[PDB]
RNA sequence: UAA
C-alpha cells in the first residue's frame, strides 16, 4: 500500500536530436532527460525556448527521427524500456503526440538469447531512412519503413546476417551506400587486459549490406558480405561512420575502415596502445595519451557544407576535452588521417563530465562556425558556440540547461530561516526546512537546495496597524501614495511611499470607507479609487473631479488605460470610459444587450489577440484588442470589444475545463465554480501568453496560447508540471477558508512575469525560459495583499500586517523543475574540492558536513610498504581515491573547517546521528560518525577506520564570524575490513566491516567498545535504524531485518528477504502499525517487502513477504526517512530519494481504504485515458502494485464530468475522498514548513 | 524534529510476538525483570512471555564468550555453556 | 602474519561508488594500478564477463591427513569453503585466507555429496551409506534420515522454495523428500541400472536425472513421472546441472568423453556438443555469468567454456591443473574464487586474471613444470602478481 | 576404519554401552530440539 | 566451565 511520486523531474539530458517535430518554420532540438521529451527553439545567441514537454511514462532508451511522406514533419522513434519502439508523430490539430505504432522486442529477444539481455537495447538509423534496427546483444531487430508506414518486423541473432559474428560491440548503418548497409563490429574471442598477451588481435569488422523484402505476413532479409577485417585492437568499442568510411574508436586506438572495407590508417592515442603489434599499416603515433575509457565515445559527425571539403568529425572523452578529428581523404585513398584537442582557453567545460549526446543547432551551410548543445551526465547541459575549427579557435558558452547533476546526497536542513528575523519583521519562511543534495562528479559539483518554498530576498520591512487591501500607485515612474484599507472599519489611508511612508493627509480621497480598488488613470494623469458603494475620479493631486453613486456595493473592479470595470451585488456590468479631451467625464459604455440577462461571478478588462481571427479587419498576429472579459455562474469565460455590435464570443471547454479551448461566438445551471481568470504574459525573456484560471476550491489551471492558432488554448495532460494547490468539490476547504485566493499579475518582478496567488498558503508562478510556469509555493507566511514596488519588486502584507518588500532571487535559482532550486558552490577558485558526498545537517550546531572526494592516481602497494610488481610510472595511471570532511555554515555557505583523511581513502557513509553517551541517565549527544573505507584493490586486505566528531563552539576568527564552530574528533580508530556504513541503533552506533557488523557504544569518557555483533553475507550498500531495528542491505543477497538489544547485548535475526537481489538503498516504509521496507535495487526496481511474523509461510517472519516491485527510471543513489504531513489527520514517515538523472521521488504510504480508491482511479485511468507513447504505466512499472502518483494526477486534470465518471468506478463519495488523499500525498512534504 | 524522527517508541503490531518470540522489545534499555528467574524457566515470571520487562536467556549469565559462537559456528546454541555475547571483557584473551 | 588475501570489499565499494554518481566502469588497461578498476564478478555482463575467468592459480591447500575429497561446497555467502573428505569429515577453509584446520567428523562413511539450501538455512549432506543429514549453517546436525537409500547417496538438490529436495543414489530410482518432516514424498520411477546424478530446476519445479543407462530423464516433482528423456549419450551419464540463475540451459557430461547443453524451453534442443581425447569428471556452472562452465578433465586440465563464445573447443584450458584426476569443483558464490579438489589430495584456488602479470598463462598449471614444492612461493606470497613459475 | 569425534560437542553422543572418543564408544544423535525449534517456528504466528 |  504505497504511492511513488517525482519530487523533481530529471536534469540530466541522455539524448538530443534536432529535426522538424511539432514546427517546420525552424528547426527545433528534442531534448531527453529521462521520460521527458522537451522541445526548444534555439534562438540565433543560442538561448533555449522551450515550446512544449511531453512526460512519458518510462525511461527513453533511444530517439531516432524517421520522415513522413506528404509532411515536412518527421516521425520520431521512441525506446523506452528494454526492446520497444513507439513510432511517434505530432498532431497539430491537437497539438499533442499520437502513436503511430508499438513494437515489443523483449519477448523475441528473450526468446533469442541463450544469457539475460542487456538492460538498454541500442537503436540505429539508416541515413536512407529505409530501415532502423535495434540491437541487445548479438540479436538483432529490424523496423523496416516502406517507401502501411512500417512493414513487419523481423528479429534474428547476429550470426545469421553473418557466420563469424558472436559477441557484438557495435553496429552502425555506413554512409553512401545505394542499399541499407551496415557494419558490425564484433569480438569472436572476447579479449580484455588480463587476457591480450595470450589473444592477438580479437576484434573483427564486417560490412553487410542488407537487402529487405517486405511482404504483408513476415519480412524477409538478405545480408551480403561486402568486406569483412579480421585482425583489429582487442580496445575498439566505437564505430563512427563518416562519408567515405567509418572510424573506429577504441580506449588506445583510432582505426578508420573506408566503405571498401581496408583498414586504412589508425592512430595510437596512448602508451597502453597496441604497440608493434598491428604493423601492418600506417601507425601514427600519439604521445598526447587521449583515453576513451567509456563503453560508448558521444561524437558529432557534421557533413561537408555544399563541398567545402568540410566535412568534421568531433570525439568527446568522459572528462570533456573535444578532440578534432580530421580525414583529408582525395578519394578512396586517406590523407593526413590525425586527432587534435582543441584548446580551451577559458576552462568552461571544465563543470562538465560525461557528455551524453552532441547536436548542431545552426547549420548556416558552412561547418567553420558551430553552434553544439551537449548534455553532460554531472554538468549543465551546454549550448556551446565553435568559431574556427583549425588543426584562431573560440570557444564560447552562449546557455545552459540547469543540470543537478546525479544527486549522490540527501539530507534535510536550514537554508533558510536560520535567523528568526530579517530586517527587524520575522523570516518570512521562517521554522521552514529544505532538501540539500549533493550535485555533480567532478571539479563541478555543489550543494543543491530543493527548497520547499520560493525564498523572497528582502529589502524593506515596515510593520502596519491594520490594513486589509493596500495599493501602490506609481505617477512619475516612482513610488507615491500607497493606499491601506481596512475593510472591517471601513477606513482608508493615504500613506504617502516617498519619504518612509509618513501620511500624506492631503487631498479629498475617501478616508471614511472601505476602498474596493484604486489605481492610476488617464495615462496616469488620473486616480480612480472605487469604494463601497461610489465611484470617485481624482488627479496626480488628489482633487476630486467626477463622482458615481451606485445603488448596490461593488464587488470586482477591473481598470485599463481608458476603460473601468464595475460589478456591483445585483449581478449586472457596469463599464465606464474616461473622456479622451480633458477626462474628468467618465461616459458609458453600452453593453450587449445578451449580456444583461446572464449572470456574472467575475469579470476584467483583458487586452489579448486570441479573438483577432473573428474580428472584422484585425486577422493579422499583432494588435492585441481591448476585450471585456467576464465569467459566467455555468463557468463560461466570454469576452467582447467596445466596438462589439452585439457579438459576445466565448472560451469553448472551459466550464468543464477541457484539454483544448478555442474562441467561438456565444449563444445562448448555476454551478460557480471558477473563481477568477485572467489572460497575460509570464516568462523571463520571451513572454507567452498563458490563461490562468482560479477555481473557488483554491485550484489553479493553466492554458497555454498556441503562438500560431491563436484563436485557441491548450493544456498539457501527460506532462504533470502544475502543482495541485486545491479540491474541487470542497474538499480541502481549508486552503481557501481563512484567507480569499487573489490572483495578482506582475509583468515584473525581477525581470520575470508572475502570477501572486494569496492566501494562508501563497503561491507563485514563475516561468523560465527553457521551462513551463510552475506553481510554488511562496514563503511560510500567510499572503494578504501584494502590489508592485518601485522596479522589479512588490510589496507583500502577511496576516499580522507585517509589510514587506521582496524582488526574486536571481543568481544560483533555477526556478523550473517543479521545485525552486538553489546551487551552492562550495568549491571556489582557491580550494578545489572534487566530487562532494555523504552530506548531512547537524541539528544542535545548525551546521552542514559534507565529504569530498578527490580522484588522485592510484599506487598498487602490497601490505608491506613495496609497490605491486608490475607497475609503470611513465603511463597514465587509474585513479584512486582520497576525502575528507568539509565543515559548512549555511549561514554563508563557506567551508570552516577541513579535515584530510590519506591516501585511498572514501568516506562512504557520514550521519549526524543522536549517540546516548550515558545508559543510566539516557544522556544523548548528536555526533558527526563518518565511515572511512580504504578504496584498494581485490589483493590487499581490506581496511578501513570510523571517526567521530563533535562540533564544539570556538571563539570566532576576526573578520569571519561564520567561522565560530570547529570539529573536534572525539574518537577514531583504524579497523580491519572497509567501512562501508555507518547507522545509529537506539543510541549506539553500528558501522559496517568486511562482511561484518560492528555496535558499538561511547561512554562519557569518549570510550568506544564493541557491544553487538552479527555476520554479513557478502558486503553492506545500506544500513537504516527505526529505534532499534536494522535493516542491512548485501551487494548480492537482498538485505535483511536485525532488532537490536542491549543488557543482553543481542542483534537478532527478525528476517530477511526471501530474493536475492543487489540493494543500492534501505528505508523503512511503516505505514501505521504494520512495517514495511524500501530497497532500491540495481537494476533500477524498489521493491517493498514487509515483516509479516503472523502470516503462515513466513516462517515466523523469517521470510519477508514481497509486497510490490517497481522499476524507477534511473539508478537509485540515495534514500531518506522523512515525517510524512497530514493535512486532515502516531506518526507518520514517508521515503525520499535521490536518483542519479537528477529526479527526486518519494514513497508514501498508504490506508488500506485509500489505497482501494486510489488503485481503482489509477486502474480507471490507463483502461480508458490514451497514453502518450502507448505506454501502459501499469506494465513500464513491472519489468498489490506500487501506484505511480503520476498516473493519480492526470485525475486531477481530466474534465470536471469526466472526473465524476472515473471516481463513480468505486465509490459514492469516492471523488471527495480520493480528492482529500490527492492533496494528502501531494502536500506529503510540506512537514518540511513547520519544525521547531 | 524533521533530522532526527523520534522512530523508538513506534506501535507496533508484531510487538507481542517480539516479545514472545526472541524475548524482545522495541525499548533496548528496559529495566530488568524483578520476577524472572532464568534458572527456573519463562514460569518464574507472573506476567508469562508478555512481561514488559527484561527476561535474560540463562545463555547470557555464562561467564566467558564462546569462542565458536565469534566464528558463527557454535553447535550448541542457546543450550551454550558459554556466553553468546560479544562481550570484550569476558573473552578468553 | 602477511598472507594472500582476496577480498571483493574494496571492489565494491569502487563499483557502488560508480553507481551511486553515474560513473560508468572504465575500461581496465594493463597496467596494475588499473587492478583497482576490476570490479567484483556480479558487476560483469554481456563482453565483460570474460573478465570473471578464473585463470590465475592463487593458493594450494591440504588437510593434515590426505584424505580423498569426494565433494567440495562453498558456503552459501561464500564466506568458508566445506571440504568433504573420504573420512566423512568436514573441513572449513575461509575464503578470506585459504585458512583452516579444524575438522568435524560429519559422517561416518564417506561423504560423496553436499548442497546448501537457496534460503543459506539448511546444508543436506549424503555419504556412502546411504545416510542423508540435515545440517544448520552453524553444523549443528538437526536430522538423519539413516536409510535414504540403499546405496550411497550420488547427488541431492534441492526444490526453488527448499521445501523439497531429491536424492539419488546407485539405486535405480530417485526418491523426493519433504524438508519440513524430513518424510520421502515419492518415487521417481525408471532409470534402469544406476542413476548417477539429479539436480532441481532454480526456478520451476522440473528434475533432471543422469543415469548409468545412457539416459538424461526430465522429471515432474508434482507428479512423479517422466516428461521428457535425452537419448543423445552413448554410455553412461556423469553429473548434470541445469544453470545456478535461470536454468533455460541444462548440461551432462559423460564418460564416452562428451559434453552436451541442451536448450530446456525448446524441446531438449541441443546447443553445444563438445568432445576431448580424456574423461570429463564433473562439471560447473559460473554462479554469475550464463554460457560460461568449466569442466574437469581425468588428467586435471581445467576446461573453462562459454556459449557465446565457442561451441566447439573450450575459451581457457589449463592443462595441468590438478597433478591428478579432478573429483570437485566449486565457484564461489560471490564468484571471485573458484575452488578445485582432485586426487592429489589438494585444494587450489583460483583467482581471476590480473591486468598485467608476468606469469600469466605460465604457472606450472599451464606447463608441466611441477619441481618438488612450486607452490611454496605462490601460496607464501603476500602479493599477488609476483615478479617472473616456480617456487623453492 | 574407526572414527573419532572431531567436531562433535560431546553433548549430541551418547555411550552405546564405530566411533569413540577417549576410549568408551559412543554415536552421534541429531540435535532434536533445534529441528522442532524449525517446526515450531514453521507453525502460523507462532 | 568447551568442539
Ligand atoms: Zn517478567
Ligand atoms: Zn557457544
Amino acid at each position: 500500500m504505497n504511492v511513488y511520486d517525482d519530487v523533481l523531474d530529471a536534469t540530466v539530458v541522455s539524448h538530443s536530436l534536432a529535426t522538424h517535430f511539432t514546427t517546420s518554420d525552424y528547426e527545433e532540438l528534442l531534448v531527453v532527460r529521462t521520460n521527458i521529451l522537451s522541445v526548444y527553439r534555439p534562438t540565433r545567441d543560442g538561448k533555449l525556448y522551450l515550446t512544449d514537454e511531453f512526460k512519458f511514462h518510462g525511461l527513453i532508451t533511444d530517439i531516432g527521427l524517421i520522415p513522413q511522406k506528404d509532411s515536412p514533419l518527421s516521425c520520431l522513434l521512441l525506446c523506452t524500456g528494454v526492446a520497444k519502439i513507439s513510432i511517434l508523430k505530432f498532431n497539430t490539430l491537437t497539438n499533442s503526440i499520437d502513436t503511430l505504432s508499438l513494437h515489443y522486442y523483449e519477448g523475441k529477444f528473450k526468446g533469442k538469447s541463450l544469457v539475460e539481455l542487456a538492460k538498454i537495447s541500442t537503436l540505429r538509423m539508416d541515413p536512407g531512412s529505409s530501415c532502423a534496427l535495434l540491437f541487445n546483444n548479438d540479436i538483432i531487430a529490424f523496423l523496416p519503413f516502406h517507401v502501411k508506414f512500417t512493414a513487419p518486423s523481423v528479429v534474428l541473432v547476429a550470426s545469421e546476417l553473418y557466420e563469424g559474428a558472436k559477441n557484438i560491440i557495435d553496429i552502425q548503418f555506413l554512409k553512401n551506400f545505394t542499399k541499407p548497409t551496415i557494419a558490425l563490429l564484433y569480438q569472436p574471442k572476447l579479449v580484455w587486459a588480463g587476457n591480450t598477451t595470450i589473444s592477438k588481435l580479437p576484434t573483427q569488422y564486417v560490412i553487410l549490406t542488407l537487402n529487405i523484402q517486405p511482404a504483408e505476413s513476415a519480412t524477409k532479409i538478405e545480408s551480403t558480405t561486402i568486406a569483412f577485417v579480421k585482425e583489429l585492437p582487442w580496445d575498439l568499442h566505437t564505430i563512427v561512420p563518416v562519408s567515405n568510411g567509418a572510424i573506429i574508436v577504441g580506449t588506445n586506438e583510432l582505426a578508420f575502415l573506408d566503405n571498401t572495407g581496408v583498414l586504412q590508417s589508425t592512430v595510437l592515442l596512448n602508451s597502453f596502445a597496441d604497440k608493434e603489434l598491428q604493423k601492418t599499416k600506417i601507425i601514427n603515433n600519439s604521445s598526447l595519451e587521449i583515453m576513451f575509457r567509456e563503453k560508448n565515445t558521444t561524437s558529432i559527425w557534421i557533413p561537408s557544407s555544399k563541398s567545402n571539403n568540410d566535412e568534421t568529425l568531433l570525439l568527446m572523452d568522459l572528462k570533456s576535452n573535444i578532440y578534432y578529428i580530421q580525414m583529408e581523404a582525395e578519394g578512396r585513398l586517406l590523407i593526413k588521417f590525425d586527432i587534435f584537442k582543441l584548446p580551451i582557453v577559458n576552462d568552461l567545460l571544465k563543470e562538465n563530465s560525461n557528455p551524453k549526446c552532441i547536436t548542431r543547432l545552426n547549420a548556416t551551410n558552412s561547418n567553420k562556425n558551430m553552434d553544439l548543445f551537449i548534455g553532460f551526465g554531472s554538468g549543465n547541459a551546454l549550448v556551446l558556440r565553435l568559431n574556427n575549427l583549425k588543426s584562431p579557435f573560440d570557444i564560447e558558452l552562449l546557455s545552459s540547461l540547469r543540470n543537478v547533476g546525479p544527486i549522490t546526497s540527501l539530507t534535510v536542513g536550514k537554508v533558510s530561516s536560520i535567523d528568526d528575523v530579517v530586517k527587524g519583521l520575522p523570516n518570512p519562511n521562517k521554522n521552514e526546512y529544505s532538501l540539500v543534495a549533493t550535485s555533480g562528479n567532478g571539479s563541478g559539483s555543489h550543494l543543491t537546495v530543493i527548497q520547499t518554498s520560493v525564498q523572497p530576498e528582502i529589502e524593506l520591512a515596515l510593520k502596519f496597524i491594520s490594513i486589509t487591501q493596500i495599493w501602490n500607485l506609481k505617477i512619475k515612474g516612482r513610488d507615491r501614495y500607497l493606499i491601506t484599507t481596512d475593510s472591517t472599519k471601513s477606513r482608508s489611508d493615504i500613506y504617502e511611499s516617498d519619504n518612509n511612508f509618513k501620511l500624506h493627509k492631503g487631498g479629498r480621497l475617501r478616508r471614511d470607507a472601505t476602498t474596493v480598488y484604486i489605481s492610476m488613470f488617464g495615462e496616469e494623469k488620473r486616480i480612480i479609487q472605487v469604494t463601497t458603494n461610489h465611484l470617485y475620479l481624482y488627479d496626480t493631486h488628489f482633487r476630486r473631479l467626477t463622482t458615481i453613486k451606485f445603488d448596490y456595493e461593488v464587488i470586482h473592479v477591473s481598470v485599463m488605460d481608458p476603460y473601468i470595470l464595475v460589478t456591483v451585488s445585483r449581478g449586472d456590468i457596469k463599464i465606464f470610459e474616461l473622456e479622451e479631451k480633458n477626462k474628468r467625464k467618465l461616459l458609458k459604455v453600452d453593453l450587449p444587450e445578451i449580456l444583461n440577462e446572464m449572470v456574472i461571478t467575475s469579470g476584467l478588462i483583458l487586452k489579448s489577440n486570441m479573438c483577432n481571427e473573428f474580428l472584422i479587419g484585425l486577422s493579422k498576429s499583432q494588435e492585441e484588442q481591448l476585450l471585456f472579459t467576464f465569467v459566467t455562474a455555468d463557468n463560461q469565460i466570454i469576452f467582447f470589444t467596445k466596438d462589439h455590435n452585439d457579438r459576445i464570443f466565448q472560451l469553448n471547454g472551459v466550464d468543464q475545463l477541457n484539454e483544448s479551448l478555442y474562441i467561438s461566438t456565444y449563444q445562448l445551471v448555476p454551478d460557480p465554480s471558477i473563481k477568477q481568470v485572467m489572460i497575460n504574459k509570464l516568462g523571463h525573456d520571451n513572454k507567452e501568453e498563458y490563461l490562468t484560471i482560479l477555481t473557488f476550491g483554491g485550484e489553479i489551471y493553466q492554458y497555454r496560447k498556441l503562438p500560431q492558432r491563436r484563436s485557441r488554448f491548450y493544456r498539457n495532460v501527460t506532462r504533470n508540471d502544475l502543482a495541485i494547490t486545491g479540491a474541487p468539490d470542497n474538499a480541502y476547504a481549508k486552503g481557501v477558508s481563512s484567507i480569499e485566493r487573489i490572483m495578482h499579475y506582475f509583468p515584473d518582478y525581477n525581470g520575470y512575469s508572475v502570477i501572486f496567488v494569496t492566501g494562508s498558503v501563497p503561491y507563485i508562478l514563475i516561468k523560465e525560459d527553457d521551462s513551463t510556469p510552475k506553481i510554488f509555493k511562496f514563503g511560510n507566511i500567510p499572503l494578504v495583499s501584494v502590489t508592485p514596488w518601485s522596479e522589479r519588486s512588490v510589496m507583500c502584507v502577511d496576516d499580522i500586517k507585517n509589510a514587506r518588500v521582496y524582488t526574486l532571487t536571481t543568481d544560483n535559482m533555477y526556478y523550473g523543475n517543479k521545485l525552486p532550486l538553489k546551487q551552492i558552490k562550495i568549491s571556489n577558485v582557491l580550494d578545489d574540492y572534487k566530487t562532494l558526498q555523504k552530506l548531512v545537517y547537524h541539528e544542535r550546531a545548525q551546521l552542514f558536513l559534507v565529504s569530498y572526494c578527490k580522484r588522485v592516481p592510484y599506487e598498487a602497494l602490497g601490505e608491506d610498504g613495496e609497490k605491486v610488481i608490475g607497475y609503470d610510472e611513465n603511463v597514465p595511471h587509474a585513479e584512486g581515491f582520497q576525502s575528507g570532511i568539509l565543515l559548512i555554515n549555511p549561514k554563508s555557505w563557506k567551508v570552516i573547517d577541513k579535515i584530510d583523511f590519506p591516501k585511498n581513502s572514501v568516506v562512504n557513509e557520514m550521519r549526524s546521528s543522536m549517540i546516548q553517551i550515558n545508559s543510566k541517565t539516557k544522556r544523548k549527544r548528536e555526533y558527526i560518525i563518518a565511515g572511512v573505507a580504504n578504496a584498494t584493490t581485490e589483493d590487499t586486505p581490506p581496511t578501513g577506520a570510523f571517526h567521530i566528531y563533535d562540533v564544539i563552539e570556538v571563539v570566532p576568527e576576526p573578520g569571519k564570524p561564520d567561522t565560530n564552530y570547529k570539529l573536534k574528533e572525539i574518537f577514531q580508530e583504524e579497523v580491519s575490513g572497509t567501512v562501508s556504513t555507518v547507522c545509529e541503533v537506539s543510541g549506539r552506533f553500528m558501522i559496517s566491516q568486511s562482511q561484518k557488523v560492528l555496535v558499538r557504544d561511547i561512554q562519557e569518557d569518549n570510550s568506544v567498545i564493541p557491544v553487538a555483533f552479527l555476520d554479513i553475507p557478502v558486503f553492506v550498500t545500506d544500513s537504516k535504524s527505526f529505534g532499534n531495528l536494522l535493516i542491512i542491505g548485501d551487494a548480492m543477497q537482498g538485505f535483511q531485518f536485525i532488532g537490536f538489544d542491549a543488557e543482553p547485548y543481542r542483534m537478532i535475526s527478525l528476517g530477511r528477504s526471501m530474493s536475492k537481489f543487489q540493494t543500492m538503498s534501505l528505508e523503512f516504509l511503516v505505514n501505521g502499525g504494520d512495517m514495511y521496507f524500501a530497497a532500491t535495487d540495481a537494476d533500477r526496481n524498489v521493491h517493498v517487502l514487509k515483516y509479516a511474523p503472523d502470516e503462515p509461510n513466513s516462517l515466523s517472519g523469517q521470510r519477508l513477504v514481497h509486497c510490490s516491485s517497481f522499476t524507477l527510471h534511473s539508478t537509485n543513489s540515495c534514500m531518506m526517512l522523512l515525517p510524512r504531513n497530514e493535512e486532515f489527520g502516531v506518526p507518520s514517515f514517508q521515503n525520499v530519494g535521490g536518483q542519479v538523472d537528477g529526479s527526486v521521488f518519494k514513497i508514501v504510504p498508504l490506508s488500506e481504504e485509500k489505497y482501494r480508491r486510489l488503485y481503482v482511479i489509477q486502474q480507471q485511468i490507463i483502461d480508458r485515458e490514451l497514453q502518450l507513447g502507448g505506454l501502459n504505466p501499469r506494465m513500464e512499472r513491472l519489468a498489490r502494485p506500487m501506484l505511480d502518483f503520476n498516473v493519480i494526477r492526470r485525475f486531477c486534470g481530466l474534465a470536471i464530468d469526466r472526473r465524476k465518471s472515473i471516481a463513480q468506478k468505486a465509490g459514492r463519495h469516492a471523488h471527495f475522498e480520493a480528492w482529500r488523499d490527492i492533496i494528502n500525498i501531494e502536500f506529503s512534504m510540506r512537514s518540511l514548513c513547520q519544525g521547531k | 524534529s524533521l533530522i532526527h524522527p523520534d522512530t523508538a517508541k513506534y506501535p507496533f503490531k508484531f510487538e507481542p510476538f517480539l516479545r514472545q518470540e526472541y524475548s524482545f522489545s522495541l525499548d533496548p534499555d528496559r529495566p530488568i525483570c524483578e520476577f524472572y528467574n532464568s534458572r527456573e524457566g519463562p514460569k518464574s515470571c507472573p506476567r508469562g512471555p508478555l512481561c514488559p520487562k527484561k527476561h535474560v536467556l540463562p545463555i547470557f549469565q555464562n561467564k566467558i564468550v564462546c569462542r565458536h559462537w565469534l566464528r558463527g559456528l557454535c553447535k550448541k546454541n542457546d543450550q551454550c555453556e558459554y556466553l553468546h555475547e560479544y562481550n570484550l571483557r569476558k573473552m578468553p584473551e | 602474519t602477511q598472507r594472500r588475501s582476496v577480498d571483493v570489499s574494496s571492489p565494491y565499494i569502487n563499483l557502488y561508488y560508480n553507481r551511486r554518481h553515474g560513473l560508468p566502469n572504465l575500461v581496465v588497461e594493463p597496467e596494475t594500478s588499473y587492478t583497482i578498476d576490476i570490479m567484483p564478478p556480479n558487476a560483469y555482463r554481456g563482453r565483460d564477463r570474460v573478465i570473471n575467468l578464473p585463470s590465475k592459480f592463487t593458493h594450494l591447500s591440504s588437510n593434515k591427513v590426505k584424505h580423498v575429497i569426494p565433494a567440495i561446497q562453498w558456503t552459501p555467502e561464500g564466506r568458508r569453503l566445506v571440504v568433504a573428505t573420504y573420512s566423512g569429515e568436514f573441513s572449513l577453509w575461509n575464503a578470506s585466507s585459504f585458512t583452516f584446520e579444524t575438522l568435524m567428523q560429519a559422517h561416518d562413511s564417506a561423504v560423496t555429496t553436499m548442497k546448501y539450501s537457496h534460503d543459506s538455512d539448511w546444508m543436506i549432506s549424503g555419504d556412502a551409506d546411504g545416510m542423508i543429514k540435515i545440517w544448520q549453517p552453524n553444523f549443528s546436525m538437526v536430522k538423519e534420515i539413516d536409510a535414504a537409500h540403499t546405496e550411497s547417496i550420488r547427488d541431492m538438490a534441492f526444490s526453488s522454495n527448499d521445501s523439497k529436495f531429491v536424492t539419488c543414489s546407485d539405486d535405480n530410482i530417485l526418491k523426493i523428500w519433504n524438508f519440513s518432516n524430513g518424510k520421502q514424498e515419492r518415487v521417481l520411477s525408471g532409470h534402469h541400472w544406476d542413476v548417477k546424478s539429479c539436480d532441481w530446476h532454480p526456478e520451476m519445479g522440473l528434475i533432471a536425472s543422469a543415469s548409468k543407462d545412457n539416459l538424461v530423464k526430465l522429471w515432474d516433482p508434482r507428479s512423479g513421472n517422466c516428461i521428457s528423456s535425452i537419448l543423445k549419450f552413448k554410455h553412461t551419464v556423469l553429473k548434470t546441472r541445469f544453470q545456478p540463475t535461470k536454468g533455460n540451459l541444462l548440461m551432462a557430461i559423460s564418460k564416452d568423453k562428451s559434453c552436451r547443453v541442451f536448450d530446456i524451453r525448446y524441446s531438449m534442443k541441443e546447443l553445444m556438443c563438445v568432445r576431448d581425447e580424456t574423461d570429463y569428471m564433473t562439471l560447473e556452472w559460473h554462479p554469475i555469468n550464463e554460457s560460461m562452465f568449466t569442466l574437469a578433465c581425468y588428467d586435471g586440465s581445467l576446461k573453462h567454456f562459454d556459449l557465446l563464445q565457442n561451441l566447439n573447443e573450450p575459451i581457457l584450458t589449463i592443462p595441468y591443473a590438478h597433478d591428478k584426476c579432478i573429483t570437485s569443483l566449486s565457484y564461489n558464490p560471490v564468484g571471485h574464487i573458484f575452488a578445485t579438489a582432485a586426487k592429489d589430495r589438494t585444494i587450489r584456488f583460483w583467482t581471476r586474471a590480473r591486468p598485467i602479470d608476468p606469469n600469466a598463462y605460465d604457472d606450472p598449471t599451464y606447463n608441466n613444470k611441477k619441481i618438488n614444492g612450486w607452490f611454496f612461493g605462490i601460496n607464501n606470497d603476500i602479493n599477488a602478481v609476483r615478479e617472473k613459475g616456480a617456487a623453492p | 576404519r574407526i572414527r573419532r569425534t572431531t567436531g562433535i560437542p560431546k553433548k549430541f553422543l551418547k555411550s552405546i554401552e564405530m566411533i569413540t572418543d577417549e576410549g568408551k564408544f559412543v554415536v552421534q544423535v541429531e540435535d532434536k530440539q533445534s529441528w522442532e525449534d524449525y517446526q515450531r517456528k514453521r507453525e502460523n504466528r507462532q
